[PDB]
């Protein structure tokens, strides 16, 4: 019958890994590389945009970057049709708790939601997971300013700084190295402009091949404000920094 | 299971509940407790149709408890009276809705504020100073009114509160059988054992 | 790959034979059935000495006349036993009596081969059940994931058990005592087991008509395994 | 009918009467209203016959269970617990059910009136029933928790008599019972038309009365 | 839950020393409009069985397609359908009377009252009775609506008892069951003067009669009755 | 026992030149009983207001319903929802409960961001729309608001002048309404600036 | 829906995704439980592999089940959330039905049966994850140690270690840990777990965490500092 | 409006001795007026020395012994040919009557037999399945005209020693299948007489060690 | 071969392989004999037991009053058909007060067994079924195939060694068929053809089974002492 066609999508190997985690994470690591950085006053988000074309509309354009809520982003890293099926539902949950606690949901709340819908396709259904993993930036009033993130397994883990998809060892050392504790958002701005300019496989980083976002408190008094950059600010961005 | 009362004061929320339970034309019991502890500084009282209090307050009590170890957090009273709010507007269409009432008492530790929320069987919910379910307000409102003001002490509400259930007992044809009494503040509940 | 419910050329379900291969390196258990008594005994098989032994539980109740001991993946055990002691008290309610060993037995049985693609595969434990009804006395059955059942007047299952049947089967005759089967039952153990049987590795418990179903305090199994020690030296 | 019980020093005392009827016509003079859940725990029975007999035997079941599952026996709180949730299930469905969960635990002697609306009450004194009014006015004027195990018995036969003689649908016999750490006692049948003249003898009472 | 539309009259029967008699009329009303002149309301099953149906006839259309598929089915896979393991009277009524209990325990029923007649395969006579709501009884003489008031009186005269059913011959028989057909034509007005009548005989089999009309009817009195108390003329 | 009278309240619209106005009562009842004279009627979601009379746990369940559907549409288009646009909303999500529907009278007013034109329109408790060039009433005083705003009202009015009208409206027509009153709020809507004012009246 | 049996036997007796389940134990970060006189320790490993972590927000390895039980595991991380969600609901459920809080046995048992059931039902695959589950019963004074693994076999234990390098730490603790005396205070008995968990950890910086439970509903976490007291007394002792 | 349920009449009768037990009722089945049948059986041997009758609405009476005579067949086949014990039998059916709490059997039943120690017994059923064992129950009808009678009669309530005025009881001596037999006979008589269903004939059912024997008796016909 | 996996695959040459292998699980069984006159049918069978210590697997099972068979193969498969069997007479005699014709009831179980062969995820059946019964039409031995073939025999066996038995009643055909009115007589000629199957062992009290059925005659099973006078 059916079953001889049947890839088996949830076994463990000989070894105790899970082979379509492991080949979703293989998929993730030829994806453009996203940056999260975590600062006192804000959180950064960076991303670099895979080959594009000239006849491109970028402005109009969205692969990288996602709003959640007013309160919470996500930078993605795999295919971005598994990316938009996992936002909606994000989106989704973030409302059902404001509906049901009259209050924004907590960052990790929304993380962990996320992260348990792409566990339970590694362990039931005989589906293939979601080749995706993403980058969490949000704030809410318990914890303040908070880095996550998630991959095919369904693990998530919170993050001072972290990067995914290309090139995430190189990435991750220059991080280690430069980055500090009482840091601010406009160097950290720097630090993941900086860090993406070195990793890249492309001959030289500019606005078109970018999307870039902020979480900063610099909005008008105790409030929260997402800047979801436009690509004349990226461009901007890239000449205050010195990079073009 | 008819009289159940709330004042919010300066630094704390009371809430004042009858003893009485009746099974046809017996009084069954006259030390009847009609509230749940629903977090550590969140109290909520009730009063409806029989069984369905219980039944309703302790499955609220078990989802705040849920809650309160899943995210090793306590929430807040304003979140708290929505998610009940929220589980009688889905319960008054349902095939046979939970028919109770409930007062809210809590103190919002963020904000250093007592908080009192009302809510009927329908699932509308205001926050006030001082409330009431059924008649119960008919008697004691109009007290409540003139004598309270929001920088009362503990003890003045008290006070405010004894002369509201001496109105109840005076002008009131059912005996309750008094209040049982108790307060919710910043260090937590306890119970007025002397009322 | 190949059916779950599939029969192998000889006419055997290839799932069913292979949980027998299972049952094989469980811990072994015993079984003798007397006039006076049903005896049950049990390896335990701690793999570490910082296992607190006592929460080994391969021996259990079903019901007041009827006990039960484990040998294979005794995890697998958790719901026969549940379902035997639904049985039992259901039974009791719809008939308001004791429900018959063999009866109890079968309904056990009838969960075994609810395999295919119900669960995903047989179970991989045997069970020795012994008991007592008034219609056929005291009763010893070895329920298998095959769903089959035998009745035994004394039966091994687990790991030593082709050695400790055929000591059970120059042992066993129809008049021993419940002291008898008791002193039998360490015997064979001791004799098939890797470590040195004492009162915290070993496990005894029986099934008598006015006491219903008994587990053997560590002190009361320890004297016997003196009373054993001494009987065997004295010839 | 008329069933009571009541916490006192030595445990609790369980009494009913025995009477059934089906309108006027009295249907029978001798039913059991109390049902020996468990050798540790006793129910009481008001309402439907049916209801009180199937819904507490089944608890028997579930306490069976319970001993089985955790190797010790179920408290009267539980006990009482998974009888109320049985009970809102078919809540708006017309059972009818009220009955008192007496037995002794932990926390020492237990008392729970537990009825068809789901309600589950811990108390020292229940009584129920279309006389229930009746047994609790000799109840309430003669309990002390300080009472010997020979008065507690007497207290509840006498509460019950009063029942009988007033209250049209209580009479037939007395059923008494008194329940220990070490499990319930039963105290034997007593027939309410001879009580009633020993009482009546014996204490002086029910002057009114002639005999 | 429904309420009847289409209805048939009694349905009569007795029992006899060798075999069963029944009958009932071919009138189909609407209310008081005495509608349908032409409904045979006794359904033969094979050639032992009478089956007579009154209540509503959408559901008695109903039963008789029933009783044609269970005589199909029974012949499936069946050398003996025509011998040892034909459809026999008792299988016939438990069928229908499972059938009955149901519809009423769902409270949806068939809204009749019938009787099935006929004779064992031992020569036993067979009689009994079922209706709307799944009760069955047996008797020396059963009828359904009108009938059961006014003619089982006349058919117990002949045969009282289960000692009388041998001593009563088929003409006996007949004869009880024509008269009473006349008597429920003068006093039921939901009846018709035309009836089928059947008998089960265990030597002569099934004979079915058709066409049948009340005779011998007595009228010539009226023409005396004048007035209603005090009127000469 | 009629749901849409229990807890009592109004609601009311007008256009005006370059602008809108709604208004609503602040009173939540028991029938008799006087609950909260702070329970208000009046939501926005960006630039589009909803008012709702009616049923006050239907009030609360389809202001949350709308907040929950408005920050939805909000992340998926890129833009703020419009008021056209919004009315048909609120008129699908009444309809979706034709045969248990929410006890409510909805009242939506704005204006539209890119045309400018002011816009409002009144619904029924299953989803009838009602877009009205002048005013819409909705509530217990359903019947005196329309007596009020058919006479006070007139087209074109700058939006102090449509403040006076509105509210003269509002307050006259709760003043004869035992479930109405226990103060007054009004909004009046500009294309980028929105004034909020409580009025003062009769607290019986 | 999905339906195939995945856990199945092989011709010699073996379940091998049971057995794979445990492989990817014996790959998570070293866990281990210490039951003393008063009390019970988890100790659990940290990998400083992954440092830029967040501390305050990253999920911690112990998580509270009920205010008296606490549970830590070894193996796939996710699989560990839909476990411990299981166990809270199951925790209030009885709360709930029962009256009572859970006792640690029972809650072990309920842990246990969902990770059998996931070993012979269609369509799923078992926990890669084995448990450590500690606490007091209410109102009782007798520590509770257990452990759980992917096959749904449970025990009870003195103490006990799983995760990689747990051969080695449970080496330890078979010669350390002595039964007639177990440690009888707290400090002996965060001491011996933290000792336990030097012979495999590497650098005793934030690569320990250890939480101390103690009867009547008593649990919290040591910090950073704390635990560094414990590493800088046990190695000076040493440095003889 | 369709009305799922009818009465049928009828009167039964379960008496229990101390080593036999009887189960009696009337052959007469009714509706409103009318007679159906003078001679409808309504008590019935159900194997394992049980008797029983479920008397009330007819077609739910005949439907309950039929059940619970499959009830019997059953429980031989899953409990190794098992005698059901009276006791057992009773707790069944029970279960068959609950079964059906939201939509009941609208019948009495009785069931007689001997216990396991030989003794007769007797056990009586409301429609929704509460159940006792009993000495003494009469069914039906006319049952508030025959349980006073058996009072008086099998218990002697209201008896006392000729002498003693009231101050010692009449003996509670043990009655004979004879004697039972002819206060049966009486009851059914004197029931007949006053109480217009009830009529035709009487059919008894005797049970003891040696099996189930039958008794039938001719009543008045009017 | 490469066709074997499963039930729904037919070979090259139109076999299915995983009935074969049902069909070779009776061959392992312990032996069953089946044989009938005009008024009596009996059923003979060689019980197994596991060792010294066990019992002797029980062969025979009752259906109905006039109905019951004799399984070799998987107990467990017998268990299953036979209470479809039990339920199956139970709903004739419900519903059509009527005693279900044993050439009926082989239909049934036919069908039954049929299902299993042609879908996917099932198994055949592994146990074969010799069904005796009384009906309208007199005695009948069927003989149970689970391929679903079902066969009405005058005498037959079927489990190991039964080539023997199955010889020796078609020699007998002409003698057995005339015992009529003479159940005993009937069962010395079941026993004597059982004995043909014989090897090493013999009948002895706890091996034999035997049960009978037939015109005044309730399906009843004969085991212990009850046989010895057959012995
Ligand atoms: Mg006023
Ligand atoms: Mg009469």
């Amino acid at each position: 019958g059916s079953r001889r066609y049947d890839s088996r999508t949830t076994i463990f190997s000989p070894e105790g890994r899970l082979y379509q985690v492991e080949y979703a994470l293989e998929s993730i690591s030829h994806a453009g590389t996203a940056i999260g950085i975590m600062a006192s006053d804000g959180i950064v988000l960076a991303a670099e945009r895979k080959v594009t074309s000239t006849l491109l509309e970028q402005d109009t354009s969205t692969e990288k970057l996602y709003k959640l809520n007013d309160k919470i982003a996500v930078a993605v890293a795999g295919l971005t049709a598994d990316a938009e099926i996992l936002i909606n539902t994000a989106r989704i949950h973030a409302q059902n708790y404001l509906k049901t606690y009259n209050e924004d949901i907590p960052v990790e709340i929304l993380v962990r939601r996320l992260s348990d819908i792409k566990q339970g396709y590694t362990q039931h259904g005989g589906l293939r997971p979601f080749g995706v993993s993403f980058i969490y930036a949000g704030y809410d009033d318990r914890y303040g300013y908070q880095l996550y993130t998630s991959n095919p397994s369904g693990n998530y883990t919170g993050w001072k700084a972290i990067s995914v998809g290309a090139n995430t060892s190189a990435a991750q050392t220059l991080l280690q190295m430069d980055y500090k504790d009482d840091m601010k958002v406009d160097d950290a701005i720097e630090l993941a402009l900086k860090t993406l300019s070195k990793t890249t496989d492309s001959s030289a980083l500019t606005y078109d091949r970018l999307e870039f976002a902020t979480i900063r408190k610099g909005a008008n008094d105790g409030e929260v404000y997402q800047k979801i950059f436009k690509p004349q600010e990226i461009k901007d961005i890239l000449v205050k920094t010195g990079i073009t | 299971m008819d009289i159940i009362l709330g004042i919010r004061v300066q630094d704390s929320v009371i809430l004042a509940s009858s003893k009485a339970v009746t099974r046809g034309i017996s009084v069954l019991k006259d030390s009847d407790d009609k509230t749940r502890q629903l977090s550590p500084h969140t109290l909520m009282s009730f009063a409806g149709e029989a069984g369905d209090t219980v039944q309703f307050a302790e499955y609220i009590q078990a989802n705040i408890q849920l809650y309160s170890i899943r995210e090793d957090y306590e929430l807040s009273p304003q979140a708290v009276s929505s998610f009940v709010r929220q589980e009688l507007a889905k319960s008054i269409r349902s095939r046979r809705p939970y028919q109770v009432n409930v007062l809210i008492g809590g103190y919002d530790k963020k904000k250093n504020k007592p908080e009192l929320y009302q809510i009927d069987y329908l699932g509308t919910k205001v926050e006030l100073p001082y409330g009431a379910h059924g008649y119960s307000g008919f008697y004691t409102f109009s007290l409540l009114d003139h004598h309270y003001r929001p920088d009362m002490t503990t003890e003045e509400g008290l006070d405010l509160l004894k002369l509201c259930v001496q109105e109840l007992e005076k002008r009131m044809p059912m005996d309750f059988k008094g209040v049982i009494v108790k307060i919710v503040d910043k260090d937590g509940i306890r119970q007025v054992d002397d009322f | 790959d190949r059916g779950v419910s599939t029969f192998s050329p000889e006419g055997r379900l290839f799932q069913v034979e292979y949980s027998l291969e299972a049952i094989k390196l469980g811990s072994t258990a015993i079984g003798i059935a007397t006039k006076e008594g049903v005896v049950l005994g049990v390896e335990k098989r701690a793999t570490s000495p910082l296992l607190e032994s006592d929460s080994i539980e391969k021996i259990v109740e079903i019901d007041r006349h009827i006990g039960c001991a484990m040998s294979g993946l005794t995890a697998d055990a958790r719901s026969m036993i549940e379902h035997a002691r639904t049985a039992a008290v259901t039974h009791n309610l719809y008939y308001d009596e004791d429900i018959n060993v063999e009866s109890l037995t079968q309904s056990v049985c009838d969960l075994a081969l609810r395999f295919g693609e119900l669960m995903s595969r047989p179970f991989g434990v045997a069970l020795l059940i012994a008991g007592h009804d008034a219609d056929d006395g005291y009763q010893l059955f070895h329920a298998e994931p095959s769903g089959t059942f035998y009745r035994y007047n004394a039966k091994a299952i687990g790991s030593g058990s082709e050695g400790a049947q055929a000591e059970l089967l120059n042992e066993w005759h129809s008049s021993l005592t419940l002291k008898e089967a008791e002193l039998l039952v360490l015997k064979i153990l001791k004799q098939v087991m890797e470590e040195k049987l004492d009162e915290n590795n070993a496990q005894l418990s029986c099934i008598t008509k006015q006491d219903g179903f008994k587990i053997y305090d560590n002190e009361k199994t320890a004297e016997l395994i003196k009373e054993l020690k001494e009987k065997e030296a004295a010839e | 009918t008329t069933t009571l019980a009541f916490k006192f020093q030595h445990g609790v005392i369980a009494a009913v009467d025995s009477r059934a009827s089906a309108g006027s016509y009295i249907s029978a003079l001798r039913v059991n209203k109390v049902i020996e859940i468990n050798p540790y725990l006793l129910g009481t029975m008001s309402g439907c016959a049916a209801d009180c007999q199937y819904w507490e035997t089944l608890l028997a079941k579930e306490c069976r269970l319970y001993y089985l599952r955790n190797g010790e026996r179920i408290s009267v709180s539980a006990a009482s617990k998974l009888l109320s949730n049985m009970m809102c299930q078919y809540r708006g469905m017309g059972l009818s059910m009220g009955s008192m969960i007496c037995g002794w635990d932990k926390k020492g002697p237990g008392l729970y009136y537990v009825d068809e609306h789901g309600t589950r009450l811990s108390g020292n004194m229940f009584s129920t029933g279309s006389g229930n009014t009746y047994a609790y006015g000799v109840l309430d004027s003669n309990y002390k928790w300080d009472l010997s195990v020979e008065d507690a018995l007497y207290l509840g036969k006498r509460s019950i008599l009063a029942a009988a003689h007033r209250d049209a649908y209580s009479g037939g016999s007395v059923n008494l019972y008194h329940v220990t750490e070490d499990g319930w006692i039963y105290h034997g049948n007593h027939d309410v038309g001879e009580l009633f003249w020993k009482v009546k003898e014996e204490e002086g009472s029910f002057n009114n009365v002639i005999g | 839950t429904q309420q009847p539309i289409v209805t048939g009259t009694s349905v009569i029967s007795m029992k006899y020393d060798n075999g069963v008699i029944i009958a009932a009329d071919n009138l189909g009303s609407y209310g008081s409009l005495l509608r349908f002149n032409g409904v045979e309301r006794l359904i033969p099953v094979g050639d032992n069985t009478v089956v007579g149906i009154s209540g509503d006839i959408s559901d008695m259309q109903h039963i008789e397609r029933l009783l044609k598929d269970l005589v199909t089915e029974n012949a499936y896979d069946n050398p003996l359908a025509d011998a040892e393991e034909a459809l026999e009277p008792s299988y016939i009524f438990e069928y229908l009377a499972t059938v009955m209990y149901q519809r009423r325990s769902k409270m949806n029923p068939l809204w009749n009252a019938i009787i099935v007649a006929g004779v064992q395969s031992n020569g036993d006579q067979f009689l009994r009775y079922v209706n709307l709501l799944g009760v069955t009884y047996s008797s020396p003489t059963l009828a359904t609506g009108f009938g059961a008031h006014m003619a089982n009186p006349l058919l117990r005269k002949v045969v009282d008892r289960e000692s009388d059913i041998p001593k009563t011959t088929v003409q006996v028989a007949e004869e009880a069951i024509v008269n009473a057909m006349r008597v429920l034509y003068y006093r039921d007005a939901r009846s018709s003067r035309n009836f089928s009548l059947a008998i089960i005989d265990k030597n002569t089999g099934l004979t079915f009669k058709k066409n049948l009309q009340v005779e011998n009817m007595k009228w010539d009195f009226a023409k005396d009755i004048k007035g209603y108390g005090t009127q000469k003329i | 026992s009629d749901p849409s009278s229990i807890n009592g309240g109004i609601v009311v619209a007008m256009t005006g030149k370059d602008c809108v106005a709604i208004a609503c009562d602040l009173r939540l009842g028991s029938q008799s009983l006087g609950v909260s004279n702070k329970f208000e009627k009046i939501f926005h979601y960006g630039h589009v207001f909803l008012g709702i009379t009616g049923l006050a746990t239907d009030v609360t369940t389809l202001n949350e319903m709308f907040r929950y559907k408005t920050n939805l549409y909000k992340l998926k288009e890129e833009r703020a929802i419009e008021p056209e646009t919004f009315t048909q909303l609120v008129s699908s999500s009444l309809y979706e409960r034709r045969f248990g529907p929410y006890f409510v009278g909805p009242v939506v007013a704005g204006i539209n961001s890119k045309s400018g034109k002011p816009f409002i329109a009144g619904f029924d408790l299953i989803g009838c729309i009602d877009e009205a060039k002048d005013f819409i009433v909705s509530g217990t005083a359903s019947d005196q608001l329309f007596g009020m705003c058919e006479s006070l009202y007139e087209p074109n009015l700058e939006p102090e002048d449509l403040f006076e009208t509105i509210s003269q409206a509002l307050l006259n027509a709760a003043d004869r309404d035992a479930l109405s009153g226990w103060g007054a709020v009004v909004y009046i809507i500009k294309k980028d600036e929105v004034v909020k004012r409580y009025l003062k009246m009769r607290q019986d | 829906g999905y339906d195939r049996a995945l856990s199945i036997f092989s011709p010699d007796g073996h379940i091998f995704q049971v057995e794979y389940a445990l492989e990817a134990v014996k790959r998570g970060t070293c866990a281990v439980g210490v039951k003393g006189k008063n009390c019970v320790v988890l100790g659990c490993e940290r990998r400083s592999t992954l440092k830029l972590q967040d501390t305050r927000i990253t999920p911690s390895k112990v998580s509270k089940i009920d205010s008296h039980v606490v549970l830590s595991f070894s193996g796939l991380n996710a699989d560990s959330r839909i476990l411990i969600e299981k166990a809270r609901v199951e925790a209030q459920s009885h709360r709930l039905t029962l009256e009572d809080p859970v006792t640690v046995e029972y809650l072990t048992r309920y842990v246990a049966g969902v990770q059998q059931r996931y070993t012979q039902s269609g369509g799923v695959r078992p926990f890669g994850v084995s448990t450590l589950i500690a606490g007091f019963d209410p109102r009782d004074d007798e520590p509770k140690l257990y452990q759980t693994e992917p096959s749904g076999i449970y025990s009870s234990w003195s103490a006990q270690t799983i995760g990689r390098n747990s051969k080695t730490v449970r080496e330890f603790l078979e010669k350390n840990y002595d039964r007639k005396e177990p440690p009888a205070t707290v400090e002996e008995c965060v001491k011996l777990t933290v000792r336990s968990l030097l012979e495999v950890v590497q650098t005793g910086a934030k690569n320990i965490e250890i939480t101390v439970v103690k009867p009547d509903s008593d649990i919290v976490a040591l910090s950073s500092e704390e635990i560094n007291q414990y590493v800088t007394q046990i190695e000076q002792e040493k440095q003889e | 409006q369709f009305n799922p349920y009818g009465d049928n009449g009828g009167t039964i009768l379960g008496i229990a001795g101390e080593d036999f037990a009887v189960l009696a009722g009337d052959t007469r089945n009714i509706t409103d007026y009318s007679i159906n049948s003078r001679y409808e059986p309504k008590v019935f041997d159900c194997g394992d020395n049980i008797v029983m009758s479920a008397n009330g609405f007819a077609a739910d009476g005949d439907a309950l012994v039929k059940r619970f005579k499959n009830s019997v067949k059953w429980y031989h086949f899953d409990h190794n040919d098992k005698k059901l014990s009276i006791n057992s039998a009773a707790r069944n059916i029970q279960h068959l009557l609950y079964g059906k709490r939201f939509f009941p059997y609208y019948v009495h039943t009785i069931i007689a037999g001997l216990d396991e120690d030989g003794k007769g017994a007797v056990y009586s059923f409301d429609p929704v399945g509460s159940y006792e064992r009993e000495q003494c129950r009469a069914g039906g009808a006319a049952a508030s005209l025959i349980m006073p009678f058996l009072d008086n009669q099998v218990n002697f309530k209201n008896q006392y020693e000729p002498g003693t005025n009231g101050k010692v009881k009449k003996p509670l001596k043990y009655l004979s299948v004879e004697e039972v037999i002819k206060l049966v006979r009486d009851s059914f008589t004197s029931a007949t007489e006053r109480h217009i269903q009830v009529g035709d004939g009487l059919e008894i059912l005797i049970v003891t060690k040696d099996g189930v024997r039958k008794e039938f008796y001719e009543l008045k016909r009017d | 071969n490469n066709y074997d996996g499963d039930t729904v695959t037919f070979s090259p040459t139109g076999r299915l392989f995983q009935v074969e292998y049902a069909l070779e699980a009776i061959k392992q069984g312990s032996v069953t004999v089946g044989l009938r006159s005009n008024t009596h049918a009996v059923l003979v069978a060689l019980k197994r037991n596991a060792d010294e210590l066990s019992s002797y697997q029980k062969k025979i099972i009752k259906c109905d009053e006039h109905m019951g068979l004799s399984l070799a193969g998987l107990a467990p498969d017998a268990r299953v058909l036979s209470n479809y069997l039990r339920q199956q007479c139970n709903y004739s005699s419900l519903v059509f007060n009527r005693k279900l014709a044993v050439e009926r009831a082989g239909h049934l179980l036919c069908d039954k067994a049929q299902k299993n062969t042609q879908s996917y995820g099932g198994r055949p059946y592994g146990v074969g079924l010799l069904i005796i019964g009384y009906d309208k039409s007199g005695a009948h031995l069927l003989e149970f195939q689970p391929s679903g073939n079902v066969t009405e025999l005058y005498g037959t066996a079927i489990g190991a060694r039964s080539q023997g038995a199955k010889t020796y009643l078609e020699r007998t055909l002409d003698t057995f068929i005339k015992i009529d009115g003479n159940p005993d007589e009937l069962i010395k000629a079941g026993v004597e053809a059982i004995s043909q199957s014989l090897r090493d062992e013999s009948l002895t009290v706890d091996n034999l089974s035997i049960a009978i059925v037939g015109k005044d005659t309730p399906f009843t099973i004969y085991d212990g002492e009850a046989v010895a006078k057959y012995i």
